[PDB]
This record gives structure tokens, sequence and C-alpha cells, in this order.
């Protein structure tokens, strides 16, 4: 059942998936209403919808995330952390600015204020774009048949990596390990950080009349 | 001035695009709009009215862990030939269909600056920007256009700066196709792909050597000299190198300091430039920007300031954050042109010391997150600091007295280090924004001269220090401040009476201040947007059941360890963790779950509660930390508790609860479940051992538990504690909003 709360949440075995309206008061004059449809074992389903319009549209306005609770371990001793994701996703009229995706994070410490920040995003609309320090790629990279362009910028204390699908992925599946060892090799996170949060959801900047639906989103810190 | 086709191109043009948020507004065939040339993005030549100047071009906005752009998402219309001579066309961060440079751009001959940078222009360059002869200026960068054949260049001899960054570059020979160039004083390669095309000692040698000025590298995977030393062949007449995100793992080539007049080289973001910057960099004499960040350098600090006092006089902007760098810091201003310096997060253990007799013009410094000691200097000789980063360090003595001639000063932070004091010269900054002294040693009394003349303060945050804040009976601050973090200070016997003048606050932590009066009148009127209000750990009194005001969308409240009294304020309906524990309260708690809460922790122990717990638990599912013990109660522990879905600790020791326990089945994550002296009866049951799988300390003493044990309390296998006895038969929780986008994480396990 759909359910409308600021922070509410709904724990689903493996998977929980929260909505967060972490930027409500925006003068975003709108509301929004996110809810779980199924669960299959490793595999679980959901869906929000929303209408964000106006006041500060620089700005995000909520993460409803499909999050993962795992044992969490160092980024050195993950073999896989495999995932996919599938859904499709509905709009109305004009000033659609949003995106679509995953956020990681990483710390010292297994309990530790975030530090690094991973995001990998399938899909950016109407000007929707990553916190660079540059406004321009560090680098560009393929993964599974995916081509990313890396940007790095910074959230205050936290590092924000973020990974751009050229294509815009509506059926993504791969393995994150490739992702967080390329940032390891290349750009400078160490091996040392604690993966302490998996999530994968929209962050809506306006819209109005919105709805994704999630026909499975499987993951996995093996 | 205006020419009538040029408005009717320019109107059929803006046809097809969309601008959907404004920019484009401006233009119309309107009786109103009948200049063309006061329209936003164009200007006309003052005598031939012939439109010179378009550019559409669009920066980007960035809030948070996104940046936003205004793209333009329409397509681009041939009817702009028109416009015959336009020495400026800049369509940059706009997106059109994603599609082919259109080859009409090349059809201009007048054009001198063209810039479809950071725009989606794809597949690849027309070969007819060969026919654009004209082209002083050409940026093409960050598109997704593919370069194979550069054979156009050589007929834009007029080219003056030319941006192919963020390219599939696949052209083998550029260094030939890019000195064909007579007048190319700055090139962009950056993502081009650069280190698997490398010049040949040979290709260099055919080459046409002009003189080239500043160049852009950055994004080309180097990791070695070898792949970027073409570049020394304009060691003659160079200012700018960006070699910055280019894995380089090596020591940086002594070549660098020999260049007469390098002025700018940025190398952050590399693998390993072992040491640092050799001793060639005493021959810089003139430069200005040096960026070694994420580097991993390993060197001496004052042999670095050495090495670039060729440069004492021109240096501006040092950054040299996020290294290994040790040594001390001393006499910085003997760089007389420094005004940014970044040395955080290295592991510099050594004084900050500055006795040259010479004054600063250091407008930012950021010394956190090292391992600095010794006394601050007399920061009367740094005049020019805008903000003041020292967080995170070992230093000592009092702040000196000179810190008062801090004008231009907004942010100053010195937590975390063993500081002793403050000066009232601060009561002199005035542009102080925001002030953190946290978790130091200071020890004395602040009185209101220490805090006069500051207008500008928004944060002040003196956390866990021997502190003291009395103001005059009537005095009046001259400072609105959104957060006030003021634990473990006495703030006064009395409740602070300054604060009935603040009404912008927003998070409030007056804890463990010595404060022992009853809750004052005026206080209700707190704002109605705070978030965080931890009043707990003193003497305060008075019944707040109508002395707080309800849901303000709380996120914070902790009113414990105090002397109020009274039945229990309604709880607010969007506070997280609401903690009412060691207090004198009483009465039934039939009105916390009448309104639904979505709070994850309530802690309710140590008072004098009674009653029978109402049946309304669904209306409170997300409590995971539920805390009633020490509080006198009877009544059968209520059905309800069977919808926590999450419940991780539930506290019911020491009440008078009475009857069998409920269903639990569908709690099946909890960690602790303590029932101690609660005078429960009925056979300890099978989901205890069968759902809760998840458990560590489970507690069922003095209680009247008849019937004999399951023994498969035997495979949990991580209970910890189990303790039942006299009846004959790494944990935490989350605030959602608390950091912005970013969760808190709070500890509840304590005393095991
Ligand atoms: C084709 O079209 C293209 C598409 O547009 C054209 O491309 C554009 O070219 C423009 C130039 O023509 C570029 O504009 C210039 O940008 C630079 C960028 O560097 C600064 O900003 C970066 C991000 O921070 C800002 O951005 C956002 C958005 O505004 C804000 O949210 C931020 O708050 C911040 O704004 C701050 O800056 C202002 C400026 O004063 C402050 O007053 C504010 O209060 C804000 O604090 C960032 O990269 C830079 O920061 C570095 O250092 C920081 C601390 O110093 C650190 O936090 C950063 O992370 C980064 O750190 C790195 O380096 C440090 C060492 O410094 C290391 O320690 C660290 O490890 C990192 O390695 C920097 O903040 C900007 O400097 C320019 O500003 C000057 O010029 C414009 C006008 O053009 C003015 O508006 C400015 O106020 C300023 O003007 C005067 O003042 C200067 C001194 O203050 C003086 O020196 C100037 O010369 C001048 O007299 C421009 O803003 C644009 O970025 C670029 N865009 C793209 C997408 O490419 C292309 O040119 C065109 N082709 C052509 C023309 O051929
Ligand atoms: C409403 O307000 C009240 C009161 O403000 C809040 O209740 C308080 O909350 C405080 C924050 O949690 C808490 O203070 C923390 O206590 C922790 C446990 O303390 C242990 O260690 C101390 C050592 O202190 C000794 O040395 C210092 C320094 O000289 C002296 O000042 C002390 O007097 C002692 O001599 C022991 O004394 C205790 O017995 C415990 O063993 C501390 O761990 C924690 O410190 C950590 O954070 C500090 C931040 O600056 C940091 O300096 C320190 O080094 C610690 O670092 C932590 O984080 C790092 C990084 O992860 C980690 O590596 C470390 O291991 C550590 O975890 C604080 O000192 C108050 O004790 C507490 N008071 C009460 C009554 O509960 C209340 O929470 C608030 N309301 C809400 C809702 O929050
Ligand atoms: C810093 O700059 C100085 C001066 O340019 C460098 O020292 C000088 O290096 C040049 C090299 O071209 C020497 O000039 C020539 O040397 C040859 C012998 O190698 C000689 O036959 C020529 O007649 C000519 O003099 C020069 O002697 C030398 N020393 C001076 C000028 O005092 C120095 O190498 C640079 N520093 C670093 C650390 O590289
Ligand atoms: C604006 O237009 C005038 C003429 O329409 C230009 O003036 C010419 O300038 C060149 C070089 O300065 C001279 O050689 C010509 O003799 C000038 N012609 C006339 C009629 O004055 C002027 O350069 C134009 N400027 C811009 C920016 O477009
Ligand atoms: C690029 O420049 C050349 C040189 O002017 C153009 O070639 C001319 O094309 C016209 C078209 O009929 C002929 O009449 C001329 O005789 C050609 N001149 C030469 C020297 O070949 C070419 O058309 C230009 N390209 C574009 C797109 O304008
Ligand atoms: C009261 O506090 C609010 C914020 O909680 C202030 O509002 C913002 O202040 C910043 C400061 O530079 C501005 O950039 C924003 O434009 C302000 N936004 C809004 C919505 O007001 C506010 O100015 C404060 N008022 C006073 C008088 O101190
Ligand atoms: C749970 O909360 C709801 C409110 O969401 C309570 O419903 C209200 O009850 C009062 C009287 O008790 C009615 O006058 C209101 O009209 C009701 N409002 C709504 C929105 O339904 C409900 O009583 C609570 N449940 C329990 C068991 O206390
Ligand atoms: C180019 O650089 C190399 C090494 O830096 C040098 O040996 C060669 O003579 C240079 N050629 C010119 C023309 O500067
Ligand atoms: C604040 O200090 C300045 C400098 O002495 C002075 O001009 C001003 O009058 C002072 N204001 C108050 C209220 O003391
Ligand atoms: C309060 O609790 C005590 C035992 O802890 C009990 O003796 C007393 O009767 C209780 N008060 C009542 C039932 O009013």
């Amino acid at each position: 059942g759909d359910y409308c709360g600021q922070w509410d949440w709904a724990k689903s075995t493996n998977y929980i998936v929260y909505n967060n309206l972490w930027n409500k008061n925006a003068a975003a004059s709108g509301s929004q209403c996110t809810g779980v449809d199924k669960i299959s074992g490793s595999t679980i389903a959901w869906h929000t919808s929303y209408t964000w319009t106006g006041g500060a549209a620089t700005e995000v306005k909520s993460y409803s995330n499909a999050a993962l609770v795992f044992s969490k371990k160092q980024i050195k001793n993950i073999k896989s952390i495999p995932t996919k994701m599938k859904y499709s996703y509905s709009h109305s009229s004009g000033t659609f600015v949003a995106d679509v995706s995953y956020d990681l994070f990483t710390s010292s410490t297994a309990s530790g204020s975030n530090e690094y920040e991973i995001m990998i995003w399938l899909a950016a609309y109407g000007g929707a774009g990553p916190i660079s320090s540059t406004g321009k790629a560090i680098a560009t990279v393929t993964i599974g048949s995916n081509s990313f362009k890396l940007y790095k910028g910074p959230n205050g204390s936290t590092t924000v990596f973020s990974f751009v699908a050229t294509k815009t992925i509506t059926n993504f599946s791969a393995d994150l390990q490739k992702f967080l060892s390329y940032l390891t090799k290349n750009q400078g996170l160490p091996s040392s950080q604690y993966l302490i949060t998996l999530e994968a959801g929209t962050e809506p900047f306006v819209g109005t009349n919105a709805k994704m639906t999630v026909s499975s989103f499987s993951a996995a810190v093996n | 001035l205006c020419i009538e086709k040029e408005r009717d191109a320019l109107l059929e043009f803006k046809r097809g695009l969309s601008d959907n948020f404004g920019q484009l507004s401006t233009w119309g065939d309107e009786e109103d709009k009948k200049e063309c040339c006061k329209w936003k993005g164009i200007e006309c030549n003052k005598t031939t009215g012939h439109v010179i100047v378009l550019d559409l071009h669009n920066a980007f906005t960035c809030s948070a862990s996104a940046c936003f752009a205004p793209r333009l998402t329409g397509k681009l219309s041939p009817s702009l030939l028109e416009l015959e001579y336009l020495n400026f066309l800049d369509l940059s961060v706009n997106e059109f269909e994603r599609s082919e440079i259109p080859r009409f751009i090349c059809s201009f001959k007048r054009l001198e600056y063209l810039n479809l940078s950071s725009s989606f222009f794809s597949g690849l360059i027309p070969t007819q920007f060969k026919n654009l002869t004209s082209l002083r200026i050409l940026d093409l960068g960050y598109n997704n256009l593919i370069v194979k054949d550069l054979t156009w260049l050589s007929h834009l001899s007029s080219l003056e700066l030319l941006s192919l960054g963020g390219s599939d570059f696949q052209v083998k020979n550029w260094f030939q196709e890019i000195t064909k160039l007579p007048l190319l004083k700055e090139l962009d390669l950056s993502l081009c792909g650069l280190s698997k095309l490398v010049p040949s000692p040979a290709e260099i040698a055919n080459s046409s050597l002009i003189s080239l000025s500043v160049l852009h590298l950055c994004c080309n995977e180097f990791s070695s000299s070898a792949k970027y030393s073409w570049l020394f062949n304009f060691s003659t007449s160079l200012t700018s190198i960006d070699l910055s995100n280019n894995q380089l793992d090596g020591q940086i080539d002594d070549r660098f300091g020999n260049l007469m007049y390098l002025e700018h080289l940025n190398l952050a973001n590399e693998l390993n430039l072992k040491g640092g910057i050799p001793s060639s960099f005493g021959n810089l004499t003139r430069l200005r920007y040096l960026d070694m960040s994420n580097t991993r350098t390993y060197q001496w600090l004052p042999e670095l300031f050495v090495r670039l006092s060729g440069s004492r006089k021109t240096l501006e902007v040092l950054g040299l954050n996020d290294n290994s760098m040790f040594g001390s810091l001393v006499d910085v201003t003997r760089f007389s042109a420094l005004k940014r310096l970044y040395l955080q997060k290295n592991v510099l253990n050594g004084f900050f010391m500055e006795r040259f007799g010479q004054v600063s013009s250091l407008e930012y410094l950021d010394l956190s997150d090292n391992q600095m000691r010794g006394p601050l200097p007399d920061l009367a000789l740094f005049p020019s600091l805008r903000e003041l980063h020292l967080g995170s360090n070992h230093f000592n003595g009092r702040i000196p007295q000179g810190i008062g001639k801090l004008s231009q000063l907004k942010i100053l932070d010195v937590s975390s280090n063993r500081l002793e004091g403050l000066p009232e010269s601060m009561g002199q900054l005035s542009n102080l924004e925001s002030f953190d002294a946290s978790y130091n040693v200071l020890k004395g009394t602040i009185t209101e001269s220490h805090l006069s003349n500051l207008s500008s303060l928004v944060d002040l945050d003196l956390s866990f220090n021997s502190l003291a804040l009395k103001t005059s009976i009537d005095w009046l601050p001259p400072f609105q401040l959104q957060v006030i973090n003021l634990p473990s200070c006495n703030l006064g016997p009395s409740f602070p009476k300054w604060l009935q003048s603040q009404n912008n606050y927003t998070v409030l932590d007056i804890s463990l201040a010595n404060i022992s009066d009853a809750l004052p009148s005026w206080f209700s009127g707190l704002p109605p947007d705070i978030k965080i209000l931890n009043l707990s750990n003193n003497q305060i009194s008075g019944r707040v059941s109508d002395l707080i005001e309800n849901a303000y969308d709380y996120m914070v409240i902790d009113l414990s360890s105090n002397n109020f009294s009274g039945p229990l304020p309604l709880v607010p309906t969007n506070v997280q963790i609401f903690y009412l524990h060691k207090n004198q309260f009483f009465g039934s708690i039939s009105s916390i779950c009448k309104s639904t809460t979505g709070a994850t922790s309530l802690d309710l122990s140590h008072n004098q509660f009674s009653g029978e717990l109402p049946d309304c638990w669904m209306n409170a599912t997300n409590l995971a930390v539920l805390n009633l013990a020490y509080n006198n109660f009877s009544g059968k522990l209520p059905q309800s508790l069977g919808s926590l879905t999450n419940l991780e600790a539930l506290y019911m020791r020491q009440n008078s609860f009475s009857g069998m326990l409920p269903s639990l089945s569908q709690c099946q994550s909890l960690q602790i479940l303590d029932l101690g002296g609660n005078k429960l009866t009925g056979r300890i049951p099978a989901w205890i051992g069968t759902d809760l799988l998840n458990l560590r300390i489970l507690s069922l003493r003095f209680n009247k538990f008849y019937g004999s044990i399951s023994p498969i309390i035997c495979q949990l296998q991580f209970l910890q504690i189990l303790d039942l006895s006299a009846n004959g038969l790494p944990m935490e929780f989350l605030v959602q909003g608390f950091y912005g986008k970013y969760p808190r994480h709070y500890s509840y396990l304590g005393n095991l």
C-alpha cells in the first residue's frame, strides 16, 4: 500500500524502501507518495508517484530509495556486488527534470560518517546532472556493455563520484564491484573504505503526475 | 538599429527551439519587442544594423549532490545564415537534438568565435569546417563527437584557441596537424585519449614549432613523463599546464621548473607524485597557481617553500591539500601574494609560526585534519582572512587577542584542538557568520563584550568545553542564530535570558549547562521550525504538557534529566526521537499514539507514569527503541505490540505488568527483550525461540512464569545474555533528514 509520509519507510526482508522527501520544503508546492508492490525472494518490486512544481527547481526534492542491509564488508573483500534493475517512468506536460541513480557510500569505520559517495546514474532528464566541480567529466569508462562518463565533486565533506550512462538505461544489470574497484585503482578511493549503504531510486527536481514502476531490483554483497 | 530579415530569421529560429524556462521570452514579433538588439543574447553593430553577437550559452547551478542546467532542447535552424555578419556564436551547455553539428554553420564565412561546447553534438565534424577560414577561436569541447580526420584544421590559419576536449579522439598525428596553425596560443585536448596517441620524435621534428602558451591535457591516461614529454617542445613560451587527473605515477619532470614563463600548473588528483616539486622549481620565478592535490607527495613543507622561493612575489594560490606532507609551517608571510593556501588532510606535525616581520594577504587558509601543535601566531598579521580553517589539530594556548583585527573574516573553525580561551576582541568581528570552537579545552567566562559588535553571526558552536556564558541581564545581542550548540557550558542559573530575543534558530542544544529555574513563559513562543531541541541534563522545571507546541515538524526532542512534571506532552506529529526519561511525569500514556507518529525511538523511563498501556501501537509502527522501564505501570501487555514490524529493543523492566504476554510473532526482528520485575505470568511461549530468531538479550526475571522451559531457546545462537531467575518453572537506529540528504546513525546499546 502506498504511503505519503515525509520520512516513512517499509522494511521488506532483504531490502528496505525508504521514501525521503528530505527536501520537501524547497517551496516545491507538491506531494509524493511511494509504495511496494511485490516481493519474490531476491527480487522486489515497488513504485512511487509525485508532483513537485516550482519554488526551487535547481534542487532535488526526494530520493525514494530501495536499500540494502548487508554485512558491511571492506571494498577489498568484496568478490561481487551483483545487481539488476528494470523500470519505466511516466510523466506529463512540461518542465520534467529528474534522474534515476544508484547511491553507494563508504566510510573508514563500518559505522562512520559518509566519506565517499558513489552514484551511478541510469537516467538524466530535463537538465538534471551530477555535482561536478568542473562541469566536465574526469574520464569515460565502459562496463558490461554500458558506457559511463565519470564526474567528481564535493558535497561538503563527502567526495561524490558519479557515473552517468551515455545510453539512458531502462534495463540495468552489472557488478558494482567493478565500479568500486575501478575507482580504487584509478581515481583514488582507498580499498580500506567500508561499503555502508546501497540505494537505488530517483531524485526529482520538477515534474507533474509522475510514476515509476520497478519490475525488479535484485542486488547483493557477496 | 535592427534589420528586418534578421528578426524574421531569429524568430523562425526560436520557433524551432523550446526555451521552456525563459531566456527566449524576450524574443517576439510584437510591437513592444520591436528592436531585436535590446533582446537577451543579441548585440548589433552600432552603424550597420546587422547582428554580430548571438550567445545562448547557459551555465548550471549545483545544489547538494546535484547540479542543474536550463538546456534548450530544440532544433538548430539554418535561418541563422541570414545574420550574415556574426563574429560570435555561443550555444554552450544547451542540449539540442543530440545530433550532427549542422553544416550550415560552416557557411558563415565571417565567424570568429564558435563555441558549441558541453552540448550533445554528436557524430563527426562536417568537412565543411574547412570553409570557415575566418575563425579566431573554436570551442567544441565536451560533446559526443568522434574525431578521426583533422584535415580541415590546416585551413583555419586564423585560429588562436582550439578546444577538442572530450572527444572520441583517434588521430595518430595531431602534432603535425596542430603545429600547422601559426597563431594557436591555447590548445585543449582533455579526455581525448592522448596517451594512446603519442607524438614520435620524428613527427616532432617535421613540425612548425608554434609558440604555444596555454595547454589543457586533463583526463588523459598518461601515468609517466613519457606520454606527455612532447609538451616540452614549447619550452620557449608556455604559461599554463593542466595535467590534472592523469594517473601520474612518477616524480614530476624537473623540466617544469626550467620553463621560464610557467605561471599556472595543475597536477592535481594523480597516482603518486613521489617526493614533490624538485629543485628546478627554484628557477620558476613568476608563478601564480600550483595544485598538487590528491597526489600523495611526501615532502617536507619548508623545502617546498624553498623550491617555490623563485616566486615569493607572484604566487597567488597554492593547493597541496589531501597529501602526505610533513613538517612545520614557517614564514608563509614571506609569500607576499599568497591568497589561498590549502594544506588540509596532510600529515603535518609542527608549529604555525610566523616571525618574518611582514604581513600576509591570505584570504583563505586551511590547515585542518593535520597533527599540528604549538600556539597560534598573532593573527593580526593575517588581516585579510575571509575564512580560517584550523580544526582537528593539537594547537594550544589562548586565541590571540589580535584576532579582533580580522574584519573580512566570515568563517573560523578551531574545533578539536586543545585551545584554552577566547579574547574579548572577537566581539569586534561583525562578519563572522559561523564560529566553531567545539571540543577544545577552553576555560573561563564569556561576557557580552566577547560577542559585542558581531551582527553577522548565524552559527555558534562551543560544545563540550569548560566554559561559561553569562551576559548582562538587560543585554540585547546584535545577532539571530539558526544554529546554537552550547552543550556543557553553564549558561546561567536562570534560563538564559538572551534566548527570549532569538527567533530564527532551528537547532538548540543547551544540555549539561547548569540551569535550575522553571521553564520561562516566553520560551513557549519558540521558533516554528525547530528540528533539534536538546534541553536535557539540567534542573529545568515546569509542566511541559502546555509549555511545548505540537506538530512543528520536530526531528529531535530530548527533555530528559530534569525536574519537569505533569502528564506527558502530546507527542508532535513528525518527531523521530522523543526522550522524556529521568523526570517527574505521571498519568496515562493513553495520548502517545492516539495521533499517528513515526518516532523511531522514544524513552519514557524513570518517571512516575502509571495506568494501563493504550492499545494503539499500530499508530506508531515505526518505533525500534521502546523504553517504558522504571515507571509504575499496571496492565496486560497490549496485543498492539505485535504491530512493531521493526523493534530493536523493548524495555519493560520494573513495572507492575500483569497477565499473559501478548503475541509478538510479527516483530521477528528484535535484539533486546527484557521484562524484569514485571510480575507477568504464563508459559514462556514458543515464538521467543520460533519467530524471534534475532535476539541478543532476554531477561524475564522476577515475574510469574508458570510452566516448563522450551529447549528451542537454544536455537537462537546469537543470544548473548539469558536471565530467567525467580519464576518457579554494535546496535543503533537512524534519524533520516538529520544532515539533509544523509541520515544520522545513533547508538543506544549501552551498559552490557
Ligand atoms: C565555451 O562555453 C563554455 C561553457 O560555459 C565555457 O566554459 C566556461 O568558461 C568560464 C570562463 O570563461 C568558466 O567560468 C569560471 O569558472 C571558474 C571555476 O572555478 C571556480 O568554480 C568552481 C566551482 O565552484 C563555483 O561554482 C558553483 C556555481 O557557481 C558555486 O555553487 C560554487 O559556490 C562556486 O562559486 C564560487 O566562486 C565564486 C567566484 O569568486 C565565489 O565568490 C563564490 O562565493 C563561490 O565560493 C571550482 O572549480 C573552483 O574552485 C577550486 O578551488 C575551490 C576553493 O578555492 C575548491 O572548493 C574547488 O573544489 C576547486 O578546488 C580545486 O583547486 C583547489 C586549489 O584552488 C585545490 O585545493 C582542490 O583540491 C581542487 O584541486 C572555483 O571556485 C571561476 O573561477 C571563474 O570566476 C571568475 O570569472 C567569472 C566571470 O567569468 C566571475 O563570475 C568570477 O567571480 C571570477 O571573476 C573574477 O574573480 C577572480 C577571483 O575571484 C579572478 O581571478 C577572475 O579572473 C575575475 O577577475 C568563472 O566562474 C566556466 O567554469 C566554464 N564552464 C564550463 C562548463 O566549462 C568556455 O569558456 C567557452 N569557450 C571559450 C570562451 O573559448
Ligand atoms: C542531548 O544532550 C546530551 C548531552 O549533551 C547528549 O548526551 C551526551 O551525548 C554525547 C555525544 O554522544 C556524549 O559524549 C560522548 O560520549 C562518548 C562515550 O564516552 C566514552 O569516552 C569518554 C572519554 O572521555 C574522557 O576524556 C575526555 C577528554 O578529555 C574528557 O572530557 C572526559 O571527561 C573523559 O575524561 C569516557 O569518559 C566515557 O566514559 C566513555 O568511555 C564518547 O565516545 C564521545 O566522544 C567521541 O566523539 C568526540 C567528538 O568530538 C570525540 O572527541 C571523541 O574522541 C570520541 O570520538 C568518537 O568518534 C570517533 C570516530 O568514530 C571514534 O573513533 C571514537 O571511538 C568515538 O566513538 C562523546 O564524548 C555524552 O557522554 C552524552 N551524555 C549523556 C548524559 O548521555 C544527548 O545524546 C543529547 N540528545 C540526543 C538525542 O542526542
Ligand atoms: C636553474 O637555472 C640555472 C641557470 O639557467 C641552471 O644552471 C645552468 O644550466 C645551463 C644548462 O644549459 C648551463 O649553461 C650551459 O652549460 C654548458 C655546460 O652544460 C656550457 O658549456 C654552456 O656554455 C652554458 O653555460 C649553466 O652553466 C648552468 N649554470 C649557471 C648558469 O650558473 C640550473 O641547472 C637550473 N636548476 C635546476 C635545479 O635545474
Ligand atoms: C561595424 O560596422 C562598421 C561599418 O558598417 C565597421 O567599420 C569598418 O571598420 C573597418 C575596420 O575597423 C574599416 O576598415 C572600414 O573602413 C569600416 N567601414 C566603415 C563604413 O566605417 C566596423 O568595423 C563594424 N564593427 C563590428 C564590431 O561589427
Ligand atoms: C568552400 O570554399 C570554396 C572556395 O570558394 C568553394 O568552392 C566554390 O564553389 C562555388 C559553388 O558554385 C564555385 O562557383 C566556385 O568556383 C568554387 N571555388 C573554388 C575555388 O573551388 C566551396 O563551395 C566552399 N564551400 C561551401 C560550403 O561554401
Ligand atoms: C532567518 O533564517 C533563514 C534561513 O533559515 C534566512 O533565509 C535564507 O538566508 C540565506 C542567507 O544568505 C539567503 O541566501 C536565503 O535567500 C534566505 N532564504 C529565505 C527563504 O529566507 C533568513 O534570511 C534569516 N533572516 C534573518 C533576518 O536573519
Ligand atoms: C490512530 O490515529 C487516527 C488519526 O490518524 C485516529 O483517528 C481519529 O480519531 C478521532 C477520535 O478518536 C476522530 O474524531 C478522528 O476523526 C479520527 N481521525 C482519523 C483521520 O481517522 C485513531 O483513533 C487512532 N487510533 C487509535 C487506536 O488510537
Ligand atoms: C623537443 O624536446 C626534446 C626533449 O625535451 C628535445 O631533445 C628536442 O630537441 C626538442 N625540440 C625542439 C625543437 O624544441
Ligand atoms: C563597533 O566597532 C567599531 C570600531 O570601533 C565602531 O565604529 C562602532 O561604533 C562599534 N559599534 C558598537 C555598537 O559598539
Ligand atoms: C507501584 O508499584 C509497586 C511495586 O513496584 C506496587 O507495590 C504499588 O502497588 C504500585 N502502585 C499502584 C498499584 O498504585
